[PDB]
């Protein structure tokens, strides 16, 4: 899963 | 409602304690109470709000994915019929997740966004709005899925427009917004090319502005730039 | 109450799903519902019950320790007065923890223990009873602290007496009971010598019985023996 | 903290 902030 | 009798400052203090104790549900409830006092939030307070709900919904999303995977496996050929329980429990978790998203969106709509005039606050809240519609989109399968997706897109787009006019390309809020909108494009909108272009352009424009920064600002910006690079590596 | 309309088998199925999703509060609620059906629990079901509540209370204990440490620091010389919030929030967490302990003890008393006739089931439940009184003892500071400590001791002692008569020295339930009772002695009863003696004797008696076991039983027993050794190393 | 099961 990709990085989010 | 339940936090109506507690001082704003006490709610904020307790949110910080809850964070230290990794009690994120409590932290979110305290921050909800603080928002409902009706005063604007400072930067630190906005961060507490976002951390609390990110952690709560993050846990729900991870659980939902485990359960959805089990459910998908149950519908494959040669899988034994186990009854309604997997669907029921995935639905239970899903409903709880949607409830949390609705709570956050409610706080943003009543009345955080409309009172947020400074670019840094308005962009931060609009990013949140995009994020919580994105989480609703992840589990949406019905008549309103398109409208939910568009609600996320619209919030992110407004945030992007403000951020590009009002903030430097290294600003951590601008960077984090772009990171998340890029993920929206890749994972929700079936637009991997847009996702990749956004991440690349954001990274390169930030790179070119690093020279203007202090050591501490450089640290903050480069951390998020690395996340953009990580996603680009995953996708290319 | 809330689980009264759900089939026993569905509650058990959902507890297993909740475990896979790391949804331990849900898992505990499902298992509470299953116990309240009034039928005895199988070994697998007893394990589900214990895992669920161990994880829930484990999280509460970790949070309580973080908060108690902050509170203790606040009462040192030269510490600035920050008001009632740290004590209030530690009390909130404490009350929730006590509630969970009371819930488990209630299930054991109504009516798991009294219906448990086989050594393996009775010892398992009595160990649980000792464990949840031990958790109550960890946070007790008042008139009933001694009685709470004695309630833990009594439950553990009954479990020990049965385990020594009815189970081999390598039995994982006998081993786990001894491990936990040893910790009770060290951490609650201010009896480190008793703790050390119990851990050592339990380890050595198990060592001498390993020759009787299959590969798989050997794996199970030696895992818990290593925990006894770990504690002995911590304490000596 | 010591090990329990
Ligand atoms: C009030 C305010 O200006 N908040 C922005 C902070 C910027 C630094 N920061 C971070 O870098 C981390 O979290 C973010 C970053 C960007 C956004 Cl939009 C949201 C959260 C980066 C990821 N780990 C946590 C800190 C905190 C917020
Ligand atoms: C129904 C029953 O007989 N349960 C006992 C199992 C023995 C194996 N086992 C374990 O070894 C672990 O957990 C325990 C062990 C002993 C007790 Cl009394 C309770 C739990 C060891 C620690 N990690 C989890 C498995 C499971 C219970
Ligand atoms: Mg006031
Ligand atoms: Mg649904
Ligand atoms: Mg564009
Ligand atoms: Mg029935
Ligand atoms: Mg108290
Ligand atoms: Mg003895």
């Amino acid at each position: 899963f990709p990085a989010t902030v | 409602g339940a936090m109506g009798s507690m001082e704003r400052a006490s709610l904020i203090q307790k949110a910080k304690l809850a964070e230290q104790a990794e009690r994120y549900e409590d932290m979110a409830a305290f921050m909800k109470g603080a928002v409902e006092k009706g005063e604007e939030l400072s930067c630190e307070e906005r961060n507490l709000l976002s951390v609390a709900y990110k952690n709560v919904v993050g846990g729900q999303r991870a659980a939902w994915r485990v359960l959805s995977s089990i459910e998908q496996k149950s519908n494959e050929e040669g899988s034994e019929e186990k009854g309604p329980e997997v669907r029921e429990y995935r639905e239970k978790v899903e409903t709880e997740l949607q409830g949390v998203c609705d709570t956050v969106l409610g706080l943003l709509d009543s009345h955080l966004i409309k009172e947020a005039g400074d670019a840094e606050s308005r962009v931060f809240y609009l990013k949140m709005k995009g994020d919580y519609y994105r989480y609703l989109a992840e589990v949406a399968t019905g008549d309103d899925k398109k409208r939910i997706i568009d609600s996320a897109r619209s919030a992110y787009q407004e945030a992007m427009d403000i951020s590009k006019k009002e903030m430097p390309p290294t600003n951590p809020i601008r960077l984090g917004l772009a990171l998340n909108f890029s993920v929206f494009h890749y994972e929700i909108a079936n637009s991997p090319e847009e996702a990749i272009s956004l991440a690349k352009t954001t990274f390169d424009e930030a790179m070119a502005d690093l020279h203007t920064l202090s050591e501490d600002s450089y640290k903050d910006s480069t951390l998020i730039m690395q996340l953009l690079r990580d996603n680009l590596t995953l996708w290319t």
